[PDB]
RNA sequence: AACUGCGAAUGGCUCAUUAAAUCAGUUAUCGUUUAUUUGAUAGUUCCUUUACUACAUGGUAUAACUGUGGUAAUUCUAGAGCUA
RNA sequence: AAUAACUUUUCGAAUCGCAUGGCCUUGUGCUGGCGAUGGUUCAUUCAAAUUUCUGCCCUAUCAACUUUCGAUGGUAGGAUAGUGGCCUACCAUGGUUUCAACGGGUAACGGGGAAUAAGGGUUCGAUUCCGGAGAGGGAGCCUGAGAAACGGCUACCACAUCCAAGG
């Protein structure tokens, strides 16, 4: 846990996707692994995005250790990088919320059940009810 | 099978598009348009694997529909849209201008130009016929309808259209001593001169090549597209400008530069 | 069987429940839109006189017009027939259907009161149920209260209040064939660019014209 | 919700039939159809051309919806009202 | 392209969204931008249907097949998107074959390919790609640009489901 070194390979400009991408190249030579959260960190630091307009997500240690490398995004103005990012990548950072829906066994068996009525369905199910009332 | 086709799988793409055989079982099918999905590149392989502007296809989508990317000056926003030889893709937000043409391999080569020359294109021309209301009009090989041309232009010659208009300025004829750009065959991607020219009545009349390093090879009428005098071309040219080296030179090129 | 009564100036529905035979044998080897005077019908069916418009057997099945021998028949039907509603376009079906004669198997049947007589029903004469909607065509808002065509029938459109507990907020339709000064610039547009077009096809034919009187100069 | 438009002719599965058949390479369409894509493309619409006819823009006819029902039953549907 | 005509008279925008600007003869005046949908014809693209040449395993324990209920060709018509015996009427007697026709078999979908590896070969290829065919069997069709479609429709049989027995 003596240091950690970021690397960024590969610097190209987006300026049509409105962000900065790039290798991480990171030599932890005595940590374990390097644990995004930070190098989300030490990335805003030397390119002033607030820890909101970056994203890392592509991480594999070298064999031996003491070498892993990624992919590294860094966007302009972190509403932009609201606008571009993937929901299942700003859902990891918090930035996003977790939607909540059925699984896909229920959301189909559903629209199938749906697929049988015609029209609002509250016709139908007013004229069943005096049946089964009465 | 009852109808056109929507999919196209990896193995059956064209292979000059570079694709990988593994990571996905299908590939991009360019759509309908001006150039044939056989010798046309999609904007989504020139955007996310050309350019590397794209890790996915869903955000060469997020890119189009911004109306970022103009092909032939005009915004187009579908993700396969056939874009072809001498197509003007330009992105302004990069200010980064392109023409599509060939590489030495047959590949199609990330060729980018400056803001003028990406005010016009060449197009050959495919038929010369005499539309109704008796207004004749040229096409070209990516489809373009010209009205009213200049009454020397005929078949195989090329012809400067500009972008903003659509008009037709000066032309060039196909005769011996104009430079060549090879477009289909085993020489795809060579430039020569025309200099012999077989004429064959029943079909695929044959032209014999010579490029600048004096060597010589033939290819069909219909592979080749005249860009200018020998010398002098009416467009820029890739690196190395279509010459061919061998497999040994190639080693040697590559080692040499490989240090210093 | 049972009735479904329907008065349609009014614009009223009740059904009604006979169970004597002899009320129900004048419904017998009638067709539908046979006319069928209601004073054999009941005391209190005088004066009225009633069309026989549908119904349904004791199966579900109902009646269609113009299927004489009342007994039940298999039918391909097709779009824009009733009884069928095609499931994709192009789709015909083979469905049963019952005759249009109406005989002692149907559970229903189903009346229109086409005059009044002189006796009063409660259920169906004296209630009033109002139409749902006002026109939403210009003309039709235009017919609909007798306007002529200068009027600006965008002040007298039906105009139905709604609260949620304490807000009376109203909403109209949004009246379709209206002339606005929007529809009145398109169609300057399209009409300029007809013109515009025609003039500049007829410059560039002359300047050809021009390049070929230069090319027999040779 | 429903009408309108498009798609559902792609895909995926299998190898039963099939021995000049399929298919492979190579041709032709001066022997044809082609939604879509792309580029072009449309001053003529009227009446023996004066009493002329809406062009600041013509007509009903249905869904959805309301209401009354049938059937043990199904992506079953009837009669009556309204409106694009 | 021109002439003379013909037509259940095809098309020639009664459609939608953001903008809202310029001129005086102050009228909801006259003009006026960007772009969505549509539309005739032509070209292009995605195709499709026909089509030329050559090429397929075992069998003579299959040597003569095909015409008359089209077999080979001609003329005219019908039909088709179109060529064509594709069908019809009339007419002629052709067409294929020991260089293997025709018939039979195949535990036969064809090809790229796979296995074995001196050379030459032998055996396999239902099966990651291309083409074809089919959706329990066989016909017939609607819609559409495109289907003889089967997660479309019209009745069967190896069949087979539900019940209030009517469907």
């Amino acid at each position: 846990s003596d240091a950690v070194t970021i690397r960024t390979r590969k610097v190209i400009s987006n300026p049509l996707l409105a962000r900065k991408q790039f290798v991480v190249d990171v030599l932890h030579p005595n940590r374990a692994n390097v644990s995004k959260d930070e190098l989300r960190e030490k990335l805003a630091e030397v390119y002033k995005a607030e820890k909101d307009a970056v994203s890392v997500f592509g991480f594999r240690t070298q064999f031996g250790g003491g070498k892993s490398v990624g992919f590294g995004l860094v966007y302009n103005s972190v509403a932009e990088a609201k606008k571009f990012e993937p929901t299942y990548r700003l859902v990891r950072y918090g930035l996003a919320e977790k939607v909540e829906k059925a699984s896909r066994q229920q959301r189909k068996q559903k629209k199938n059940r749906d697929k049988k009525i015609f029209g609002t369905g509250k016709r139908l199910a007013k004229k069943v009810a005096r049946r089964n009332a009465d | 099978a009852r109808g056109p086709k929507k999919h196209l799988k990896r193995l059956a793409a064209p292979h000059h598009w570079l694709l990988d055989k593994l990571s996905g079982c299908y590939a991009p099918r360019p759509s309908a348009g001006p150039h044939k999905l056989r010798e046309s590149l999609p904007l989504i392989v020139f955007l996310r694997n050309r350019l590397k502007y794209a890790l996915n296809g869903r955000e060469v989508k997020a890119i189009l529909m911004q109306r970022h990317v103009k092909v032939d000056g005009k915004v187009r926003t579908d993700t396969t849209y056939p874009a072809g030889f001498m197509d003007v893709i330009t992105l302004d937000a990069t200010n980064e201008n392109f023409r599509l043409v060939y590489d030495v391999k047959g590949r199609f080569a990330v060729h980018r130009i400056t803001d003028e020359e990406a005010s016009y294109k060449l197009g050959k021309v495919k038929k010369v016929q005499l539309g109704k209301k008796g207004v004749p009009y040229v096409v070209t090989h990516d489809g373009r309808t010209i009205r009213y041309p200049d009454p020397n232009i005929k078949v195989n010659d090329t012809v400067k259209i500009d972008l903003a208009s659509g008009k037709i300025t000066d032309f060039i004829k196909f005769d011996a001593g104009k430079l060549v750009y090879v477009t289909g065959g085993r020489n795809l991607g060579r430039i020569g001169t025309i200099v012999h020219k077989e004429r064959h009545d029943g079909g695929f009349d044959l032209v014999h090549i010579k490029d600048s390093l004096d060597n010589t090879f033939v290819t069909r009428l219909n592979n080749v597209f005249v860009i200018g005098e020998q010398g002098k071309p009416y467009i820029s040219l890739p690196k190395g400008k279509g010459i061919k080296l061998s497999i040994a030179e190639e080693r040697d090129r590559r080692r040499a530069q490989q240090g210093l | 069987m049972k009735l479904n009564i329907s008065y349609p100036v009014n614009g009223s529905q009740k059904t009604f429940e006979i169970d004597d035979e002899h009320r129900i044998r004048v419904f017998f080897d009638k067709r539908i839109g046979q006319e069928v005077d209601g004073e054999a019908v009941g005391d209190e069916f005088k004066g009225y006189v009633f069309k026989i418009s549908g119904g349904n057997d004791k199966q579900g099945f109902p009646m269609k017009q113009g299927v004489l021998l009342p007994t039940r028949i298999k039918l391909l039907l097709t779009k824009n027939v009733s009884c069928y509603r095609p499931r994709r376009d192009g789709e015909r079906k083979r469905k049963s259907v019952r005759g249009a004669i109406v005989g002692p198997d149907l559970a229903v049947l189903a009346l229109v009161i086409v005059k009044k007589g002189e006796q009063e029903l409660e259920g169906l004469t004296d209630t009033t149920v109002p139409k749902r909607l006002g026109p939403k065509r210009a003309n039709n808002i235009r017919k609909f209260f007798g306007l002529s065509k200068e009027d600006d029938v965008r002040d007298f459109v039906i105009r139905r209040e709604v609260t949620k507990g304490e807000k009376t907020y109203t909403k109209a339709p949004k009246i379709q064939r209206l002339v606005t000064p929007q529809r009145l610039q398109r169609k300057r547009h399209q009409r300029a660019l007809k013109v515009r077009n025609a003039q500049a096809q007829r410059e560039a034919a002359a300047e050809y014209a021009q390049l070929l009187a230069k090319r027999l100069s040779e």
